[PDB]
Protein backbone atom coordinates (compact mmCIF):
# COMPACT_ATOMS: atom_id res chain seq x y z
CA UNK A 1 0.00 0.00 0.00
CA UNK A 2 1.94 2.78 -1.09
CA UNK A 3 0.75 6.41 0.60
CA UNK A 4 -0.55 8.36 -2.11
CA UNK A 5 -2.77 5.07 -2.50
CA UNK A 6 -5.79 6.35 -0.12
CA UNK A 7 -5.17 10.09 -1.15
CA UNK A 8 -6.01 8.78 -5.16
CA UNK A 9 -9.41 6.72 -3.94
CA UNK A 10 -10.67 10.57 -2.23
CA UNK A 11 -9.53 12.33 -5.17
CA UNK A 12 -11.36 9.95 -7.67
CA UNK A 13 -14.24 9.53 -5.28
CA UNK A 14 -14.74 13.83 -5.92
CA UNK A 15 -13.86 13.81 -9.44
CA UNK A 16 -16.63 11.13 -10.26
CA UNK A 17 -19.38 13.30 -9.20
CA UNK A 18 -17.72 16.20 -11.21
CA UNK A 19 -17.32 14.03 -14.19
CA UNK A 20 -21.09 12.49 -13.37
CA UNK A 21 -23.43 12.81 -17.00
CA UNK A 22 -27.19 13.92 -16.37
CA UNK A 23 -29.32 11.50 -15.30
CA UNK A 24 -32.31 11.88 -17.50
CA UNK A 25 -30.37 13.68 -20.37
CA UNK A 26 -32.23 10.93 -22.95
CA UNK A 27 -35.64 12.16 -22.14
CA UNK A 28 -34.61 15.42 -23.59
CA UNK A 29 -33.04 14.05 -26.48
CA UNK A 30 -35.39 14.46 -29.49
CA UNK A 31 -34.24 11.59 -32.26
CA UNK A 32 -32.38 8.86 -30.48
CA UNK A 33 -33.48 6.38 -27.55
CA UNK A 34 -31.54 4.02 -24.64
CA UNK A 35 -32.11 1.54 -26.82
CA UNK A 36 -29.69 3.37 -30.11
CA UNK A 37 -27.14 3.84 -27.22
CA UNK A 38 -27.17 0.29 -26.09
CA UNK A 39 -26.05 -0.57 -29.40
CA UNK A 40 -23.50 1.67 -30.13
CA UNK A 41 -21.73 0.74 -26.77
CA UNK A 42 -22.26 -2.78 -27.35
CA UNK A 43 -20.73 -1.94 -30.82
CA UNK A 44 -17.95 -0.26 -28.84
CA UNK A 45 -17.15 -3.32 -27.29
CA UNK A 46 -16.78 -5.53 -30.50
CA UNK A 47 -14.64 -2.00 -31.98
CA UNK A 48 -12.26 -2.95 -28.28
CA UNK A 49 -11.80 -6.41 -29.04
CA UNK A 50 -11.05 -5.98 -32.77
CA UNK A 51 -7.84 -3.39 -31.71
CA UNK A 52 -7.12 -5.19 -28.29
CA UNK A 53 -7.56 -1.85 -26.23
CA UNK A 54 -7.62 -1.74 -22.96
CA UNK A 55 -11.09 -1.97 -20.94
CA UNK A 56 -10.07 0.91 -19.41
CA UNK A 57 -10.41 2.70 -22.46
CA UNK A 58 -13.77 1.58 -23.51
CA UNK A 59 -15.50 2.86 -20.02
CA UNK A 60 -13.53 6.52 -20.43
CA UNK A 61 -15.20 6.27 -24.26
CA UNK A 62 -18.15 5.71 -22.74
CA UNK A 63 -18.30 8.65 -19.90
CA UNK A 64 -16.80 10.83 -22.86
CA UNK A 65 -20.50 9.88 -25.29
CA UNK A 66 -22.61 10.43 -22.09
CA UNK A 67 -21.39 13.57 -21.01
CA UNK A 68 -21.55 15.14 -24.94
CA UNK A 69 -24.85 13.92 -25.14
CA UNK A 70 -26.09 15.43 -21.98
CA UNK A 71 -25.16 18.72 -23.67
CA UNK A 72 -25.96 18.33 -27.20
CA UNK A 73 -28.75 17.26 -29.53
CA UNK A 74 -27.82 14.11 -32.19
CA UNK A 75 -29.71 12.64 -34.78
CA UNK A 76 -29.33 8.98 -35.23
CA UNK A 77 -27.61 9.28 -38.15
CA UNK A 78 -25.06 10.78 -36.21
CA UNK A 79 -24.64 8.67 -33.11
CA UNK A 80 -21.89 6.94 -34.46
CA UNK A 81 -19.94 9.59 -35.27
CA UNK A 82 -20.16 10.82 -31.88
CA UNK A 83 -19.22 7.20 -30.22
CA UNK A 84 -16.63 6.77 -33.15
CA UNK A 85 -15.01 10.27 -31.98
CA UNK A 86 -14.91 9.00 -28.05
CA UNK A 87 -13.15 5.82 -28.77
CA UNK A 88 -10.87 7.56 -30.97
CA UNK A 89 -10.17 10.44 -27.86
CA UNK A 90 -10.00 7.84 -25.07
CA UNK A 91 -7.51 5.87 -27.76
CA UNK A 92 -5.00 8.69 -27.13
CA UNK A 93 -5.69 9.31 -23.50
CA UNK A 94 -5.58 5.67 -22.36
CA UNK A 95 -3.30 3.46 -25.02
CA UNK A 96 -0.05 3.29 -25.53
CA UNK A 97 -0.89 2.19 -29.55
CA UNK A 98 -3.78 4.43 -30.31
CA UNK A 99 -5.12 2.84 -33.42
CA UNK A 100 -4.79 5.70 -36.13
CA UNK A 101 -7.27 7.43 -37.77
CA UNK A 102 -7.97 5.93 -41.18
CA UNK A 103 -8.44 2.66 -39.21
CA UNK A 104 -11.27 4.38 -37.06
CA UNK A 105 -13.19 5.11 -40.65
CA UNK A 106 -12.51 1.78 -41.80
CA UNK A 107 -14.27 0.07 -38.51
CA UNK A 108 -17.28 2.29 -39.62
CA UNK A 109 -16.79 0.72 -42.88
CA UNK A 110 -17.00 4.54 -44.86
CA UNK A 111 -20.03 5.82 -43.00
CA UNK A 112 -17.67 8.54 -42.36
CA UNK A 113 -14.79 10.25 -43.58
CA UNK A 114 -11.79 11.34 -42.36
CA UNK A 115 -12.64 14.91 -42.35
CA UNK A 116 -15.79 13.97 -40.17
CA UNK A 117 -14.43 12.12 -37.32
CA UNK A 118 -11.38 14.54 -36.98
CA UNK A 119 -14.18 17.44 -36.90
CA UNK A 120 -16.39 15.44 -34.44
CA UNK A 121 -12.93 14.88 -32.69
CA UNK A 122 -12.60 18.93 -32.12
CA UNK A 123 -16.26 18.98 -31.26
CA UNK A 124 -15.73 16.66 -28.35
CA UNK A 125 -13.23 18.07 -27.14
CA UNK A 126 -14.54 21.64 -27.04
CA UNK A 127 -17.67 20.44 -25.22
CA UNK A 128 -15.81 18.36 -22.68
CA UNK A 129 -13.78 21.14 -22.46
CA UNK A 130 -10.38 18.29 -22.49
CA UNK A 131 -11.58 17.02 -19.22
CA UNK A 132 -10.58 14.09 -20.24
CA UNK A 133 -9.57 11.86 -17.38
CA UNK A 134 -12.57 10.74 -15.81
CA UNK A 135 -12.80 8.13 -12.83
CA UNK A 136 -14.58 4.76 -14.58
CA UNK A 137 -15.86 1.85 -12.65
CA UNK A 138 -13.19 0.26 -14.14
CA UNK A 139 -10.52 2.29 -11.31
CA UNK A 140 -12.84 1.54 -8.58
CA UNK A 141 -12.67 -2.02 -9.63
CA UNK A 142 -8.83 -2.08 -9.40
CA UNK A 143 -8.78 -0.49 -6.59
CA UNK A 144 -10.96 -2.97 -4.74
CA UNK A 145 -9.27 -5.95 -5.74
CA UNK A 146 -6.32 -5.21 -3.58
CA UNK A 147 -8.46 -5.98 -0.78
CA UNK A 148 -8.32 -9.96 -2.04
CA UNK A 149 -5.44 -11.40 -0.49
CA UNK A 150 -4.22 -13.80 -2.32
CA UNK A 151 -5.64 -12.19 -5.60
CA UNK A 152 -8.89 -14.06 -6.84
CA UNK A 153 -8.39 -13.68 -10.59
CA UNK A 154 -11.93 -15.41 -11.31
CA UNK A 155 -13.37 -12.97 -9.17
CA UNK A 156 -11.60 -10.47 -11.37
CA UNK A 157 -12.97 -11.44 -14.43
CA UNK A 158 -16.64 -11.86 -13.07
CA UNK A 159 -16.59 -8.06 -11.64
CA UNK A 160 -14.86 -6.59 -14.81
CA UNK A 161 -18.02 -8.61 -16.95
CA UNK A 162 -20.52 -7.45 -14.76
CA UNK A 163 -18.99 -3.96 -14.81
CA UNK A 164 -18.98 -4.02 -18.98
CA UNK A 165 -22.75 -4.73 -18.73
CA UNK A 166 -24.11 -2.13 -16.89
CA UNK A 167 -22.13 0.19 -19.64
CA UNK A 168 -24.68 -0.96 -22.06
CA UNK A 169 -28.27 0.09 -20.48
CA UNK A 170 -28.46 3.67 -19.17
CA UNK A 171 -31.54 3.08 -17.46
CA UNK A 172 -30.93 2.54 -14.37
CA UNK A 173 -27.16 2.34 -14.58
CA UNK A 174 -27.08 6.29 -15.34
CA UNK A 175 -27.94 6.36 -11.53
CA UNK A 176 -25.40 5.09 -9.95
CA UNK A 177 -21.81 6.69 -9.23
CA UNK A 178 -19.27 4.34 -11.10
CA UNK A 179 -17.81 3.42 -7.29
CA UNK A 180 -21.17 2.05 -6.12
CA UNK A 181 -21.60 0.20 -9.44
CA UNK A 182 -17.91 -1.06 -8.83
CA UNK A 183 -19.29 -1.78 -5.21
CA UNK A 184 -22.17 -3.90 -6.20
CA UNK A 185 -20.48 -5.35 -9.24
CA UNK A 186 -17.35 -6.85 -6.66
CA UNK A 187 -19.38 -8.13 -4.52
CA UNK A 188 -21.71 -9.81 -6.72
CA UNK A 189 -18.57 -11.01 -8.31
CA UNK A 190 -17.24 -12.65 -5.22
CA UNK A 191 -20.40 -13.79 -4.02
CA UNK A 192 -20.98 -15.83 -7.21
CA UNK A 193 -17.11 -17.48 -6.78
CA UNK A 194 -16.49 -17.61 -3.12
CA UNK A 195 -20.42 -17.48 -1.38
CA UNK A 196 -18.21 -14.72 0.42
CA UNK A 197 -18.95 -11.23 0.84
CA UNK A 198 -18.32 -7.15 0.65
CA UNK A 199 -15.49 -6.77 3.01
CA UNK A 200 -15.56 -4.89 6.14
CA UNK A 201 -12.14 -3.39 5.32
CA UNK A 202 -13.81 -1.78 1.62
CA UNK A 203 -16.73 -0.48 3.72
CA UNK A 204 -15.00 1.10 6.23
CA UNK A 205 -12.89 2.83 3.07
CA UNK A 206 -15.80 3.23 0.26
CA UNK A 207 -18.33 3.96 3.47
CA UNK A 208 -20.93 1.73 1.26
CA UNK A 209 -22.30 -0.63 3.59
CA UNK A 210 -23.87 -3.80 1.92
CA UNK A 211 -26.73 -2.32 2.60
CA UNK A 212 -26.05 0.66 0.69
CA UNK A 213 -25.01 -1.40 -2.20
CA UNK A 214 -28.46 -3.12 -2.08
CA UNK A 215 -30.07 -1.35 -4.87
CA UNK A 216 -27.83 -1.01 -7.41
CA UNK A 217 -26.68 -4.79 -6.14
CA UNK A 218 -30.71 -6.03 -7.36
CA UNK A 219 -30.52 -4.49 -10.45
CA UNK A 220 -27.26 -5.80 -11.07
CA UNK A 221 -28.39 -9.32 -9.96
CA UNK A 222 -31.67 -8.60 -13.03
CA UNK A 223 -28.73 -7.49 -15.21
CA UNK A 224 -27.03 -10.92 -14.68
CA UNK A 225 -29.84 -13.38 -14.65
CA UNK A 226 -31.32 -12.35 -17.90
CA UNK A 227 -27.94 -11.13 -19.70
CA UNK A 228 -28.42 -14.40 -22.05
CA UNK A 229 -31.79 -13.00 -23.38
CA UNK A 230 -30.23 -9.47 -23.36
CA UNK A 231 -30.07 -8.12 -27.27
CA UNK A 232 -26.85 -6.62 -27.16
CA UNK A 233 -24.45 -10.04 -26.83
CA UNK A 234 -20.84 -8.57 -27.20
CA UNK A 235 -19.65 -8.33 -23.38
CA UNK A 236 -20.19 -12.58 -23.13
CA UNK A 237 -18.83 -13.28 -26.27
CA UNK A 238 -15.83 -11.33 -25.04
CA UNK A 239 -16.29 -13.22 -21.34
CA UNK A 240 -16.34 -16.82 -22.39
CA UNK A 241 -12.69 -16.62 -23.92
CA UNK A 242 -10.13 -17.98 -21.45
CA UNK A 243 -8.27 -15.04 -20.57
CA UNK A 244 -11.08 -14.25 -18.73
CA UNK A 245 -12.09 -18.20 -17.27
CA UNK A 246 -14.67 -18.01 -19.28
CA UNK A 247 -17.11 -16.02 -16.70
CA UNK A 248 -19.99 -15.50 -18.87
CA UNK A 249 -20.82 -19.20 -18.81
CA UNK A 250 -20.71 -19.15 -15.04
CA UNK A 251 -24.37 -19.68 -13.22
CA UNK A 252 -25.29 -16.32 -11.52
CA UNK A 253 -27.02 -17.54 -8.04
CA UNK A 254 -30.48 -17.63 -7.58
CA UNK A 255 -30.93 -15.56 -4.87
CA UNK A 256 -29.14 -13.36 -2.39
CA UNK B 1 -4.50 34.95 -32.61
CA UNK B 2 -4.10 38.89 -32.51
CA UNK B 3 -4.25 39.62 -28.76
CA UNK B 4 -0.87 38.12 -28.32
CA UNK B 5 2.24 39.84 -29.83
CA UNK B 6 5.16 37.66 -29.37
CA UNK B 7 8.20 39.24 -27.87
CA UNK B 8 10.78 36.09 -28.25
CA UNK B 9 11.01 32.34 -29.12
CA UNK B 10 12.09 30.61 -25.61
CA UNK B 11 11.70 26.96 -26.45
CA UNK B 12 11.21 24.60 -29.55
CA UNK B 13 10.29 20.70 -30.30
CA UNK B 14 9.51 18.84 -32.87
CA UNK B 15 5.73 19.54 -31.66
CA UNK B 16 5.85 23.43 -32.33
CA UNK B 17 7.41 26.38 -30.54
CA UNK B 18 7.19 28.31 -27.54
CA UNK B 19 7.52 31.90 -27.06
CA UNK B 20 7.40 34.42 -24.55
CA UNK B 21 4.27 36.60 -25.64
CA UNK B 22 2.42 39.87 -24.23
CA UNK B 23 -0.94 39.97 -23.90
CA UNK B 24 -1.70 43.04 -26.03
CA UNK B 25 -5.01 44.32 -23.98
CA UNK B 26 -4.23 43.40 -20.47
CA UNK B 27 -0.41 43.78 -20.82
CA UNK B 28 0.02 40.08 -19.21
CA UNK B 29 3.40 38.53 -20.18
CA UNK B 30 2.61 34.69 -21.02
CA UNK B 31 4.36 31.31 -22.09
CA UNK B 32 2.60 30.57 -25.35
CA UNK B 33 2.96 26.92 -26.64
CA UNK B 34 2.12 26.47 -30.24
CA UNK B 35 1.50 22.87 -31.50
CA UNK B 36 0.70 22.04 -35.39
CA UNK B 37 -2.68 20.08 -35.92
CA UNK B 38 -1.96 20.57 -39.36
CA UNK B 39 1.20 18.53 -40.03
CA UNK B 40 -1.17 15.77 -38.29
CA UNK B 41 -3.63 14.07 -40.46
CA UNK B 42 -4.11 12.18 -37.15
CA UNK B 43 -6.03 15.29 -35.09
CA UNK B 44 -4.78 16.89 -31.59
CA UNK B 45 -1.75 14.86 -30.75
CA UNK B 46 -2.34 12.21 -27.68
CA UNK B 47 0.60 14.02 -25.90
CA UNK B 48 -1.56 17.36 -25.90
CA UNK B 49 -4.51 15.89 -25.18
CA UNK B 50 -2.43 14.54 -21.99
CA UNK B 51 -1.04 17.72 -21.30
CA UNK B 52 -4.06 19.88 -21.03
CA UNK B 53 -6.40 17.54 -19.49
CA UNK B 54 -3.95 16.71 -16.52
CA UNK B 55 -2.70 20.28 -16.30
CA UNK B 56 -6.28 21.57 -15.96
CA UNK B 57 -6.48 18.85 -12.46
CA UNK B 58 -3.45 20.18 -11.23
CA UNK B 59 -3.83 23.25 -9.38
CA UNK B 60 -0.62 24.32 -6.91
CA UNK B 61 2.38 26.76 -6.12
CA UNK B 62 4.63 24.52 -7.49
CA UNK B 63 3.05 23.41 -10.54
CA UNK B 64 2.82 25.65 -13.85
CA UNK B 65 -0.41 27.19 -14.51
CA UNK B 66 -2.26 26.78 -17.39
CA UNK B 67 -3.99 29.88 -18.25
CA UNK B 68 -5.54 29.06 -21.32
CA UNK B 69 -6.22 26.63 -24.61
CA UNK B 70 -6.92 28.03 -27.81
CA UNK B 71 -8.37 25.30 -30.44
CA UNK B 72 -8.84 26.27 -33.83
CA UNK B 73 -8.18 24.14 -37.18
CA UNK B 74 -4.91 24.74 -38.04
CA UNK B 75 -2.97 24.66 -34.79
CA UNK B 76 -3.69 24.55 -30.75
CA UNK B 77 -1.89 27.23 -28.56
CA UNK B 78 -1.40 26.41 -24.65
CA UNK B 79 -0.76 29.69 -22.71
CA UNK B 80 0.98 29.29 -19.35
CA UNK B 81 1.86 31.66 -16.57
CA UNK B 82 5.45 33.25 -17.57
CA UNK B 83 8.57 32.35 -15.32
CA UNK B 84 11.55 33.58 -14.79
CA UNK B 85 13.74 30.67 -16.37
CA UNK B 86 14.02 26.98 -16.76
CA UNK B 87 16.55 25.08 -13.73
CA UNK B 88 18.89 24.35 -16.77
CA UNK B 89 19.93 28.10 -17.71
CA UNK B 90 19.82 28.36 -14.08
CA UNK B 91 22.29 25.91 -13.50
CA UNK B 92 24.79 26.96 -16.32
CA UNK B 93 24.26 30.70 -14.75
CA UNK B 94 25.52 28.98 -11.23
CA UNK B 95 28.33 26.89 -12.91
CA UNK B 96 31.27 29.11 -11.48
CA UNK B 97 29.46 30.08 -8.34
CA UNK B 98 27.85 27.24 -6.96
CA UNK B 99 23.87 27.34 -5.91
CA UNK B 100 23.85 28.24 -2.10
CA UNK B 101 22.79 25.15 0.40
CA UNK B 102 19.93 26.93 1.55
CA UNK B 103 18.54 27.42 -1.87
CA UNK B 104 18.99 23.73 -3.34
CA UNK B 105 17.55 22.53 -0.41
CA UNK B 106 13.99 25.29 -0.72
CA UNK B 107 13.94 23.74 -4.56
CA UNK B 108 14.18 20.21 -3.51
CA UNK B 109 11.65 21.12 -1.27
CA UNK B 110 9.07 22.55 -3.55
CA UNK B 111 9.86 20.16 -6.68
CA UNK B 112 9.17 17.32 -3.57
CA UNK B 113 5.42 19.48 -2.90
CA UNK B 114 4.28 19.70 -6.55
CA UNK B 115 5.37 16.11 -7.20
CA UNK B 116 3.81 14.37 -4.01
CA UNK B 117 0.73 16.35 -5.22
CA UNK B 118 0.76 14.95 -8.80
CA UNK B 119 0.97 11.53 -7.35
CA UNK B 120 -1.95 12.09 -4.68
CA UNK B 121 -3.87 12.74 -8.12
CA UNK B 122 -2.36 9.88 -9.61
CA UNK B 123 -0.26 11.90 -12.09
CA UNK B 124 3.02 10.26 -12.91
CA UNK B 125 5.60 12.92 -14.69
CA UNK B 126 7.70 10.85 -16.56
CA UNK B 127 10.03 13.59 -17.77
CA UNK B 128 11.43 15.31 -14.78
CA UNK B 129 14.80 17.65 -15.99
CA UNK B 130 16.17 20.42 -14.85
CA UNK B 131 14.95 22.20 -18.50
CA UNK B 132 11.23 21.33 -17.66
CA UNK B 133 11.71 23.14 -14.36
CA UNK B 134 10.63 26.58 -13.99
CA UNK B 135 11.80 29.34 -11.49
CA UNK B 136 10.57 32.96 -10.84
CA UNK B 137 12.54 36.10 -9.72
CA UNK B 138 10.88 35.47 -5.71
CA UNK B 139 12.27 31.86 -5.06
CA UNK B 140 9.85 29.85 -6.31
CA UNK B 141 10.50 26.61 -8.30
CA UNK B 142 7.39 24.46 -10.46
CA UNK B 143 7.02 21.75 -12.21
CA UNK B 144 6.35 22.68 -16.18
CA UNK B 145 6.35 20.59 -19.60
CA UNK B 146 3.53 17.39 -18.89
CA UNK B 147 3.83 16.57 -22.36
CA UNK B 148 5.02 12.60 -21.21
CA UNK B 149 2.74 12.69 -18.03
CA UNK B 150 0.22 9.94 -17.68
CA UNK B 151 -2.85 9.35 -15.37
CA UNK B 152 -2.08 6.35 -13.68
CA UNK B 153 -4.20 3.12 -11.76
CA UNK B 154 -3.92 1.78 -8.36
CA UNK B 155 -2.32 -0.85 -9.02
CA UNK B 156 -0.62 0.09 -11.92
CA UNK B 157 -0.45 -1.54 -15.52
CA UNK B 158 2.23 -1.55 -18.34
CA UNK B 159 2.52 1.70 -19.48
CA UNK B 160 4.92 3.36 -22.41
CA UNK B 161 9.05 1.74 -22.15
CA UNK B 162 10.09 5.11 -23.34
CA UNK B 163 10.08 7.49 -21.29
CA UNK B 164 12.14 10.08 -19.25
CA UNK B 165 15.24 11.30 -21.03
CA UNK B 166 18.46 9.33 -20.57
CA UNK B 167 20.65 10.41 -18.14
CA UNK B 168 17.04 10.87 -15.60
CA UNK B 169 16.11 7.76 -16.93
CA UNK B 170 15.34 5.02 -13.33
CA UNK B 171 16.82 1.76 -13.58
CA UNK B 172 13.94 -0.26 -13.75
CA UNK B 173 12.84 1.22 -16.81
CA UNK B 174 16.34 0.98 -18.32
CA UNK B 175 16.24 -2.85 -17.40
CA UNK B 176 12.86 -2.87 -19.15
CA UNK B 177 10.48 -3.66 -16.16
CA UNK B 178 6.71 -4.60 -17.68
CA UNK B 179 5.51 -1.96 -14.70
CA UNK B 180 7.01 0.98 -13.57
CA UNK B 181 5.33 4.06 -11.14
CA UNK B 182 5.58 6.33 -8.85
CA UNK B 183 9.04 5.96 -8.44
CA UNK B 184 10.41 6.59 -11.75
CA UNK B 185 9.66 10.22 -10.84
CA UNK B 186 11.55 10.28 -7.74
CA UNK B 187 14.41 8.67 -8.87
CA UNK B 188 14.73 11.64 -11.52
CA UNK B 189 14.59 14.27 -8.61
CA UNK B 190 17.18 12.12 -6.74
CA UNK B 191 19.29 13.45 -9.64
CA UNK B 192 18.33 16.38 -9.86
CA UNK B 193 18.94 16.70 -6.14
CA UNK B 194 23.09 15.42 -6.74
CA UNK B 195 23.26 18.06 -10.00
CA UNK B 196 22.58 20.86 -8.15
CA UNK B 197 25.00 20.18 -5.15
CA UNK B 198 27.78 19.10 -7.68
CA UNK B 199 27.44 21.44 -10.74
CA UNK B 200 27.20 18.19 -12.76
CA UNK B 201 25.04 15.67 -14.56
CA UNK B 202 25.36 12.26 -11.94
CA UNK B 203 24.71 9.76 -14.64
CA UNK B 204 25.42 11.68 -18.02
CA UNK B 205 25.15 8.47 -19.86
CA UNK B 206 25.56 8.40 -23.98
CA UNK B 207 23.63 5.09 -24.46
CA UNK B 208 21.37 2.59 -22.27
CA UNK B 209 24.12 0.48 -21.63
CA UNK B 210 26.19 3.56 -20.70
CA UNK B 211 23.45 4.79 -18.27
CA UNK B 212 23.60 1.78 -16.45
CA UNK B 213 26.68 1.22 -15.65
CA UNK B 214 27.37 4.55 -14.84
CA UNK B 215 24.68 3.96 -12.24
CA UNK B 216 26.18 0.52 -11.37
CA UNK B 217 29.81 2.51 -11.16
CA UNK B 218 28.44 4.55 -8.66
CA UNK B 219 25.73 2.44 -6.70
CA UNK B 220 27.23 -0.65 -7.11
CA UNK B 221 25.91 -3.49 -9.22
CA UNK B 222 22.51 -4.37 -7.90
CA UNK B 223 22.27 -7.97 -6.55
CA UNK B 224 19.18 -10.32 -5.64
CA UNK B 225 19.72 -9.15 -2.19
CA UNK B 226 19.75 -5.13 -2.43
CA UNK B 227 16.79 -5.63 -5.04
CA UNK B 228 14.69 -9.20 -5.10
CA UNK B 229 13.88 -10.14 -8.67
CA UNK B 230 16.43 -7.50 -10.54
CA UNK B 231 18.23 -10.81 -11.74
CA UNK B 232 15.10 -11.63 -13.41
CA UNK B 233 14.00 -8.68 -15.65
CA UNK B 234 13.81 -8.49 -19.27
CA UNK B 235 17.06 -7.09 -20.16
CA UNK B 236 19.51 -7.82 -17.04
CA UNK B 237 22.69 -9.79 -18.14
CA UNK B 238 24.00 -12.27 -15.59
CA UNK B 239 27.43 -11.06 -17.44
CA UNK B 240 27.02 -7.76 -16.16
CA UNK B 241 30.45 -5.83 -14.15
CA UNK B 242 29.83 -6.38 -10.67
CA UNK B 243 31.25 -3.03 -8.73
CA UNK B 244 31.09 -2.03 -5.67
CA UNK B 245 28.84 0.79 -3.85
CA UNK B 246 30.89 3.80 -4.23
CA UNK B 247 30.95 6.02 -0.53
CA UNK B 248 28.11 9.31 -0.40
CA UNK B 249 31.52 11.13 0.59
CA UNK B 250 33.07 10.34 -3.15
CA UNK B 251 29.98 10.90 -4.73
CA UNK B 252 28.32 14.40 -3.55
CA UNK B 253 31.18 15.85 -1.31
CA UNK B 254 29.28 18.87 -0.36
CA UNK B 255 26.54 17.38 1.18
CA UNK B 256 26.27 17.00 5.04
CA UNK B 257 24.63 13.63 6.37
CA UNK B 258 20.97 14.87 6.27
CA UNK B 259 21.37 15.32 2.69
CA UNK B 260 23.21 11.96 2.03
CA UNK B 261 20.99 10.10 3.54
CA UNK B 262 17.82 11.46 1.82
CA UNK B 263 19.44 11.28 -1.64
CA UNK B 264 20.46 7.84 -1.02
CA UNK B 265 16.66 7.27 -0.29
CA UNK B 266 15.93 8.69 -3.43
CA UNK B 267 18.14 6.71 -5.24
CA UNK B 268 16.95 3.36 -3.85
CA UNK B 269 17.46 0.49 -6.53
CA UNK B 270 14.30 -1.25 -5.39
CA UNK B 271 11.15 0.76 -6.61
CA UNK B 272 9.21 -1.02 -3.51
CA UNK B 273 11.54 0.75 -1.32
CA UNK B 274 12.65 3.94 -3.25
CA UNK B 275 10.98 7.05 -0.77
CA UNK B 276 8.26 9.03 -1.80
CA UNK B 277 7.61 12.36 -2.08
CA UNK B 278 5.53 12.51 0.63
CA UNK B 279 8.00 10.71 3.38
CA UNK B 280 10.92 12.61 1.41
CA UNK B 281 9.33 15.86 2.92
CA UNK B 282 8.74 14.52 6.15
CA UNK B 283 12.98 14.04 5.83
CA UNK B 284 14.92 15.40 8.54
CA UNK B 285 17.17 17.04 5.64
CA UNK B 286 14.50 19.99 5.72
CA UNK B 287 13.72 20.70 8.90
CA UNK B 288 15.61 24.17 8.92
CA UNK B 289 14.35 25.17 5.08
CA UNK B 290 13.79 28.50 4.45
CA UNK B 291 12.92 30.17 1.02
CA UNK B 292 15.57 32.10 -0.18
CA UNK B 293 15.66 34.46 -3.18
CA UNK B 294 17.86 32.68 -6.14
CA UNK B 295 20.34 35.53 -7.92
CA UNK B 296 19.82 36.07 -11.60
N1 LIG C 1 6.00 28.98 -18.42
C1 LIG C 1 7.23 29.14 -18.95
N2 LIG C 1 8.03 30.19 -18.61
C2 LIG C 1 9.26 30.35 -19.15
N3 LIG C 1 9.78 29.49 -20.04
C3 LIG C 1 9.09 28.40 -20.46
C4 LIG C 1 7.74 28.16 -19.93
N4 LIG C 1 7.28 27.04 -20.50
C5 LIG C 1 8.25 26.58 -21.33
N5 LIG C 1 9.33 27.40 -21.31
C6 LIG C 1 10.59 27.22 -22.06
O1 LIG C 1 10.38 26.56 -23.31
C7 LIG C 1 10.73 25.18 -23.11
C8 LIG C 1 10.09 24.10 -23.99
O2 LIG C 1 8.72 24.01 -23.63
P1 LIG C 1 8.12 22.73 -22.85
O3 LIG C 1 6.87 23.13 -22.09
O4 LIG C 1 9.21 22.05 -22.05
O5 LIG C 1 7.65 21.76 -24.06
P2 LIG C 1 8.62 21.03 -25.14
O6 LIG C 1 9.86 20.66 -24.34
O7 LIG C 1 7.78 19.85 -25.58
O8 LIG C 1 8.85 22.05 -26.23
C9 LIG C 1 11.32 24.92 -21.73
O9 LIG C 1 12.58 24.24 -21.79
C10 LIG C 1 11.45 26.33 -21.17
O10 LIG C 1 12.81 26.74 -21.19
MG1 LIG D 1 10.53 20.34 -22.19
Amino acid sequence: VPDYQEDIHTYLREMEVKCKPKVGYMKRQPDITNSMRAILVDWLVEVGEEYKLQNETLHLAVNYIDRFLSSMSVLRGKLQLVGTAAMLLASKFEEIYPPEVAEFVYITDDTYSKKQVLRMEHLVLKVLAFDLAAPTVNQFLTQYFLHLQPANCKVESLAMFLGELSLIDADPYLKYLPSLIAGAAFHLALYTVTGQSWPESLAQQTGYTLESLKPCLVDLHQTYLKAPQHAQQSIREKYKHSKYHSVSLLNPPETL
Amino acid sequence: MENFQKVEKIGEGTYGVVYKARNKLTGEVVALKKIRLDTETEGVPSTAIREISLLKELNHPNIVKLLDVIHTENKLYLVFEFLHQDLKKFMDASALTGIPLPLIKSYLFQLLQGLAFCHSHRVLHRDLKPQNLLINTEGAIKLADFGLARAFGVPVRTYTHEVVTLWYRAPEILLGCKYYSTAVDIWSLGCIFAEMVTRRALFPGDSEIDQLFRIFRTLGTPDEVVWPGVTSMPDYKPSFPKWARQDFSKVVPPLDEDGRSLLSQMLHYDPNKRISAKAALAHPFFQDVTKPVPHL
